[PDB]
């Protein structure tokens, strides 16, 4: 308190000189992160995005916030990667259940489906974004026969974790842009697919969409997801 | 003389912790004819924390001089370069270091104390560290600088009142 207040670091030297034991004991004490945050303009484009950064969206400000400042994160967890999230991609007919969330967000088109079976990053970037946040809503859209995404975020407060990102950037790279934006107090996540490159891997689109035709739309989904759909189409335009 | 010069290098290898291996000295017979030559250049390590500002401070206070340490980008490492008095002529594309910095090969970053004063919100119980990281191109790096306060402040009180016995 009274000492603290007081001294400067041009002060302690001759002080250490005495006592070096204690420097060490000075120098790691000091881990508690006052500065690292930014303010970031809507909408943001994920190619201004800082590296090694994680994005906070609170009524306290849509910020971006660097890693070792950050204190939402856990550092024990660890968050899969964009080659998890192709694995996936590639098992995703024995994962059906837990990707529901997924594929409601085609609102049962095959036509939609059958582009995203062609375009691996639109899966790997929702399976990115939901091991970060699972309360999470995609809608898929196409155009000019390449899918594109919007993922919305149910909670008002978001944050987006650094590797979530990193892991995005790199499912996404060259052929998507990615960018966040808010809308009627939602956070918004735009996946735009510019060119549909070649897919070395072929996922078997008739036990999928057949598979997918099967399931039942809980109503609680239903209308939860009628909800949101509105909001997107107020975003686009 | 080259105890003091001694006395830094050692005190670079304590602060930024750094193995024999990882510290480059050059001679105090051949830094004192020229000015422009560097004392020590510390290879830094990515993802480590490293205390510049109380380095920094150390130097000011063993010289009568203000230290300047530039942070240079190898190409697949980033050295932090050490002088005494801040050079004549540097590296062109030289600029002063801020919370965030991007460093190409080409470039070079000048780290100060006044630097950092201006980076940290106050001044008494404040140390700034940085960081270098990888960047998404290959050749990139970015500096990091981050001012942090202490975990408890009744240990560090306590650790301040240890000091004067
Ligand atoms: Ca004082
Ligand atoms: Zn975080």
């Amino acid at each position: 308190g009274p000492l603290g207040s007081m001294l400067k670091l041009s002060e302690l030297h001759d002080v250490f000189q005495r006592h070096p034991e204690l420097e060490l004991k000075y120098l790691n004490m000091m881990k508690m992160a006052i500065t690292g945050k930014e303010s970031i303009c809507l909408p943001f484009n994920f190619h201004s995005h800082r590296q090694h950064t994680c994005l906070d969206i609170s009524p306290y400000g849509n910020e971006q916030v660097s890693r070792i400042a950050c204190t939402s994160c856990e550092d024990n967890r660890i968050l899969p990667t964009a080659s998890d999230a192709m694995v996936a991609f590639i098992n995703q007919t024995s994962n059906i259940m837990k990707n529901r969330n997924f594929y409601y967000g085609f609102c049962k088109s095959s036509e939609l489906l059958k582009l995203s079976t062609n375009q691996p990053p639109i899966f790997q970037i929702y399976y990115l974004l939901h091991a970060a946040n699972h309360d999470i809503v995609p809608f898929m859209h196409a155009e000019d026969g390449r899918l594109h995404m919007h993922v919305i975020f149910e909670n008002p407060d978001v944050h987006i974790p650094c590797d979530c990102i990193t892991q995005m950037l790199t499912a996404a790279r060259e052929d998507y842009s990615v960018t966040l934006n808010i809308v009627r107090d939602h956070v918004v996540i735009s996946v735009l697919c510019h060119a549909v490159s070649a897919s070395s891997v072929k996922i078997d689109v008739t036990i999928l969409q057949r598979k997918i035709d099967e399931m039942d739309i809980p109503n609680d989904v239903s209308e939860s997801f009628e909800r949101y759909k509105e909001l997107i189409q107020e975003l686009c335009q | 003389n080259k105890v003091l010069h001694q006395d830094l290098v050692q005190a670079t290898r304590r602060i930024l912790k750094l193995g024999p291996s990882e510290l480059r000295v050059t001679d105090a017979g051949l830094i004192c004819k020229n000015p422009n030559y560097s004392v020590c250049d510390a290879m830094l390590k990515t993802d480590t924390v490293y205390c510049v500002e109380y380095l920094l401070s150390y130097w000011e206070s063993r010289a009568d001089h203000v230290p300047c340490f530039i942070f240079k980008n190898t190409g697949c490492a980033v050295s932090l370069c050490c002088f005494v008095r801040a050079p004549v002529a540097l590296v062109s594309p030289a600029r002063h270091v801020g919370e965030f910095n991007v460093l190409k090969v080409n470039e070079s970053l000048i780290v100060t104390l006044k630097d950092i004063e201006e980076i940290k919100p106050s001044a008494y119980g404040v140390l700034t560290k940085c960081v270098v990281r990888k960047s998404n191109s290959a050749s990139v790096f970015n500096i990091e600088l981050i001012a942090f306060g202490p975990e408890n402040e009744g240990e560090y009180e306590n650790l301040l009142r240890e000091l004067y016995a």
